[PDB]
């Protein structure tokens, strides 16, 4: 056949004017003479204006340009978990071809109200300043924002890796598809990270959509939207997938790119307005969703590495607007070795409670105003020295609950074990202690209620929730345990 | 062998003054601790190997 | 193939050939240009024109002027007969000994090696800088990359650096000049002839130079970039060794596509820049790295424009980097050396465990100090000292010890110091800052940290004065 | 192992003609020889280094008391 085939009008520049397909379907990804993929973004009347998927100094022009005729669809399945692709399903760990081949659309539209439902999820990450002080829920789409790394990633890390126990765990609900998707991360990059999930596997029920920074632009603009299909399968086969889009920031940089290539605008700082749709679209599609689509979920985590804190920032106004928050992390804890390193003032869920369970409620809704009002006294009077006596306590009390909201360089926990600590210093056992030693009394305290606390934990753990046995051993336990651990 | 049964009294451990152990006693509660900590981990098996797998799979 | 000089605006140079369109890079050599004027495509325009870059002159081009493809793109002669040659960018001395002859030309667009080979983890090089090695553990075969302004000490640093290496080194290195001056590398000549490892009886010399000047044009510029890549992964899979890439500067390629992109017709895109700016990124610096084939351990020196670094440019950079060598203009102005900002300068591997958590950790407590330190500026800026904290007035002095301590004079530029300047092992270094950290000079002389290797021998600086 | 007759006749017996000898293997092919021969050493630079064909038996060790 050569007769809905088209010879390349013009190109360069992977900017294929693409002569012929006069009958092309809207975003019809387009099969080469190189073999390869475009897409027949634009219909132009007198040509189609092809992005071309990956590299062209292979093509000259008048080449041939046949249809594939296909909207593009990747492969779907669970056989994603294990297996690190490019978003066209394309194994670079050579893992050899994956389970995944079925196929589906891309682009499949974000669900109906009624097929929506609420969260009422937690999820957790297995840090305790997260699972505490944003406790996390099931469905998402929500920002995490903070720079590179510092193990930037080490917060995803940390989180998948506490996925893996949950995954251990039954039900989407406790087990989770992971889905990283990997916008411009190096080779390097992922070739650290997956290295790591998999030395966590971690990656078991985890795709790691593999878009490294060589990529070309739409492929990496396109890496989320493929997962973005795969994850609302997963979700509407009650799956709860979990992707971190790491990062639309990155996309968006391809995506006005490709759009200024193909001279499709440049809007507020570059870039065309209909990214925030782009997304939007996108992350609608992340959702948890009612019964019927098995009750599952989308967890969307986009990530946006800020430049500077810049957020007022096209793409992070934008994705403010969408987010129902955004986690903010603070860079001078970071140097002041406070790793994790948040400003939670610019972390915020408006969701709350939703996303946890009552055990951590119980002792973190005293602890956030306790640190609320800590802060307030280092800040009217923009001095970190004192106001009054009481808080001189206080912040002591405040000051306590600083060291254990951190997080170990390389770890995540669960609910149970992080209330231990939390419960720990609420209800006071540490301030009867000198701050940075508190992590200390958790390493002991913690490989103590680990051993004996199991139990306990057995309880609090099934409880979801302190429970009067667990409260009742815990006051005694953090109290003597707490006499132990010092004396 | 295996594990050694002897409990320890902290309180009354460092006390002790044979005076060439006092401060031997004190450095070895945390020498102690050290070792403690080590052992308590350290897991108890190893694997080994599927020999019939790999005497396919090894073709030197 | 030929081509008619269709135009020309610069060496920006609308070929037409009609003798068909070879691809989209083929390099082109033109007729009637008996100086070697390579032309690469760029564009396959339509209209059996491309846009073709000329890296070069655009003396006496007839608009019609033949154009003869070279039928590959752009290939040059890679062997070992390189080093210790002044490449230009063309395969072609500057060492001015004769053609730089090798067995095998090579293609210089090419591939980024794929993930697998890649060994996905690295170790921490030495450079024998305490600021470096413990603020930011670089990695062997990594991607270093000096930001730093513009002349800021950095090329001196950079040369510092060759010599704290390059010497010790046992694979070899390479330096691309990009945009690099030809004084510099005149500079470096003999500097290098002087090391000797620019040795001449050896063409295998320590050190391979290409360079490509900032009096080329952008495409030459634009084009030692990947020039250079393909010899040194000729060196590092090929000869196997780890091959130590100094390039000065990438940002002066980037510079050079920057510079091009306008009249490669396109939306030169923020302030000018590319759209595939970050496709120039991955595709360069995807193809550098470290393999289970050696290391390339990559220094690039980067301009950091106006030192703005938000500046996408650098904003990029970060992505791609092993190790980001931030160089403090702030602290450079201080006279500062080492004048790093280190609380920008990085490595990921500077994260605990990797690196010796101790050894991190030590420096977590400075590196704590000195931001804390580094929050009160404000308030210190106006208000100075009597009304704040007296813990905060020890870390202050200490902070001002620590900051005088990461400074190390020129041991290479004792041209530039005077003084010699000092080179420190790691054990001086951990417990140098850490020594601070037990406050054991607070009636020492702050200062007298100042341009100092060991903190012994800064101890002593202190002492000499009480 | 894949299809079309007439093509696939002209690889799939080329598949075992190259198994259809073993001295090499219609070509073992010296290039492949030489490369392999880097490679087989340089993989074994890459790899840990105390030899493949050895069994690493046993160490013994004593730990530091006071």
């Amino acid at each position: 056949d050569l007769e809905e085939t088209g010879r390349v009008l013009s190109i360069g520049d992977g900017i294929a004017r693409v002569h012929g397909l006069r009958n092309v379907q809207a975003e019809e990804m387009v099969e080469f003479s190189s073999g390869l993929k475009g897409m027949s973004l634009n219909l132009e009347p007198d040509n189609v204006g092809v992005v071309v998927f990956g590299n062209d100094k292979l093509i000259k022009e008048g080449d041939i340009v046949k249809r594939t005729g296909a909207i593009v669809d990747v492969p779907v399945g669970e056989e994603l978990l294990g297996r690190v692709v490019d978003a066209l399903g394309n194994a670079i760990d050579g893992k050899g071809p994956i389970g995944s081949k079925a196929r589906r659309r891309v682009g499949l539209k974000a669900p109906g109200i009624i097929p929506r439902i609420s969260v009422r999820e937690p999820m957790q990450t297995g840090i305790k300043a997260v699972d505490s002080l944003v406790p996390i829920g099931r469905g998402q789409r929500e920002l995490i924002i903070g720079d590179r790394q510092t193990g930037k990633t080490s917060i995803a890390i940390d989180t998948i890796i506490n996925q893996k126990r949950f995954n251990d765990g039954t039900d989407e609900k406790k087990k989770l598809y992971c889905i990283y998707v990997a916008i411009g991360q190096k080779r390097s990059t992922v070739a650290q990270l997956v290295k790591r999930l998999t030395d966590a596997d971690a990656m078991k029920y985890t795709i790691v959509v593999s878009a490294t920074a060589s990529d070309a632009a739409p492929l990496q603009y396109l890496a989320p939207y493929s997962g973005c299909s795969m994850g609302e399968y997963f979700r509407d086969n009650g799956k709860h997938a979990l992707i971190i889009y790491d990062d639309l920031s990155k996309q968006a940089v391809a995506y006005r790119q490709m759009s200024l290539l193909l001279r499709r605008p440049p809007g507020r700082e570059a870039y065309p307005g209909d990214v925030f749709y782009l997304h939007s679209r996108l992350l609608e599609r992340a959702a948890k969703m009612n019964d019927a689509f098995g009750g599952g979920s989308l967890t969307a985590l986009p990530v946006i590495e800020t430049q500077a804190g810049d957020v007022s920032a096209y793409i992070p106004t934008n994705v403010i607007s969408i987010t129902d928050g955004q986690i903010f992390l603070e860079t001078e804890l970071f140097y002041k070795g406070i790793r994790p390193a948040i400003n939670v003032g610019l972390s915020v869920s408006r969701v709350g409670s939703a996303a946890q369970t009552r055990a951590m409620k119980q002792v973190a809704g005293t602890m956030k105003l306790e640190l609320a009002q800590y802060r307030e006294v280092a800040a009217f009077a923009q001095f970190g020295s004192d106001l009054d006596a009481a808080t001189q306590q206080l912040l002591s009390r405040g000051v306590r609950l600083t060291e254990l909201l951190k997080q170990g360089q390389y770890s995540p926990m669960a609910i149970e074990e992080q209330v231990a600590v939390i419960y720990a210093g609420v209800r006071g056992y540490l301030d009867k202690l000198e701050p940075s030693k508190i992590t200390k009394f958790e390493n002991a305290f913690l490989s103590h209620v680990i051993s004996q606390h199991q139990a306990l934990l057995g309880k609090i753990r099934t409880d979801g929730k302190i429970s009067e046995e667990s409260d009742a051993k815990l006051k005694e336990i953090v109290t003597n345990f707490l006499a132990g651990f010092e004396a | 062998r295996k594990l050694a049964l002897k409990t320890i009294d902290w309180v009354a451990f460092g006390e002790i003054i044979p005076r060439n152990q006092k401060a031997v006693a004190n450095s070895l509660k945390s020498w102690n601790e050290t070792l403690t900590s080590r052992l308590a981990t350290l897991p108890e098996k190893p694997p080994a190997i599927d020999w019939a797998y790999y005497k396919a799979n090894v073709a030197k | 193939t030929t081509g008619r000089i269709v135009a020309v605006i610069g060496a920006v140079v609308d070929v037409q050939f009609d003798e068909g369109l070879p691809p989209i890079l083929n390099a082109l050599e033109v007729q009637g240009r008996e100086t070697r004027l390579v032309l690469e495509v760029a564009q396959h325009l339509g209209e059996s024109t491309v846009r073709t870059i000329a890296m070069d002159g655009t003396e006496g081009l007839v608009r019609g002027q033949k154009v003869l493809d070279s039928g590959a793109p752009i290939r040059i002669p890679v062997g070992p007969e390189t080093l210790g040659r002044i490449m230009n960018v063309i395969g072609e001395p500057i060492d001015e000994r004769g053609p730089i002859k090798t067995k095998q030309f090579a293609a210089i667009h090419a591939e980024a090696p794929e993930f697998v080979e890649m060994s996905v983890e690295q170790e921490i090089l030495v450079t024998g800088i305490k600021v470096v090695d413990l603020l930011a553990p670089y990695a062997k075969g990594g991607k270093i990359g000096l930001f730093g302004g513009a002349g800021v000490g950095k090329t001196v640093l950079i040369m510092e650096l060759i010599n704290n290496v390059a010497k010790a080194h046992g694979g070899y290195s390479v330096f691309a000049g990009v945009g690099e001056r030809t004084r510099e590398g005149n500079d470096l000549y003999h500097e290098m002839i002087e090391s000797g490892v620019i040795n001449l009886k050896d063409a295998t010399s320590k050190v391979a130079l290409v360079y490509g000047q900032m009096n080329e044009p952008p495409g030459a510029r634009a084009r030692v970039a990947l020039t250079g890549l393909t010899v040194a992964e000729y060196f590092r899979d090929q000869e196997g060794q780890d091959v130590l890439l100094f390039i000065d500067n990438i940002f002066r390629f980037t510079q050079a596509g920057s510079e091009v992109s306008a009249l490669l017709g396109r939306i030169p895109s923020a302030v000018g820049y590319q759209p595939t700016l970050a496709t120039d990124m991955g595709t360069m610096q995807e193809r550098i790295t470290t393999t289970k084939k050696g290391s390339i351990t990559s220094v690039q020196a980067i301009y950091v424009p106006a030192d703005d670094l938000t500046d996408p440019a650098p904003a990029t950079t970060f992505a791609h980097l092993d190790a980001t060598t931030v160089l403090s203009r702030a602290i450079a102005e201080l006279g500062i050396y080492p004048a790093v900002d280190p609380l920008d300068s990085t490595s990921r591997i500077m994260d605990p465990n990797i690196v010796g958590s101790e050894h991190y950790d030590v420096a977590r407590g400075v590196q704590k100090i000195l931001q804390d330190y580094k929050s009160l500026q404000d308030i210190i800026a106006i208000l100075g000292m009597d009304e704040l904290s007296e813990e905060d007035k020890l870390t202050v002095s200490r902070a001002r010890k620590i900051q005088r301590f990461l400074s190390q004079p020129f041991q290479v530029a004792e041209v530039f110091t005077g003084h010699l300047g000092k080179l420190v092992p790691l054990k001086e270094t951990i417990k140098g800052f850490q020594q601070i950290l037990a406050g054991e000079y607070d009636h020492l002389p702050e200062q007298a940290f100042y341009m100092v290797g060991p903190i012994e021998e800064a101890v002593a600086k202190a002492d000499k004065l009480a | 192992l894949d299809p079309v007759q007439k093509l696939f006749v002209d690889k799939i017996r080329e598949y075992r003609t190259k198994r259809q000898t073993s001295g090499g293997p219609v070509d073992a092919g010296p290039e492949y020889q030489q490369d392999l021969d880097r490679e087989l050493f340089k993989l074994k630079q890459m790899y840990g280094k105390a030899d493949m064909n050895t069994f690493p038996n046993f160490t013994f060790e004593d730990p530091k008391f006071e």
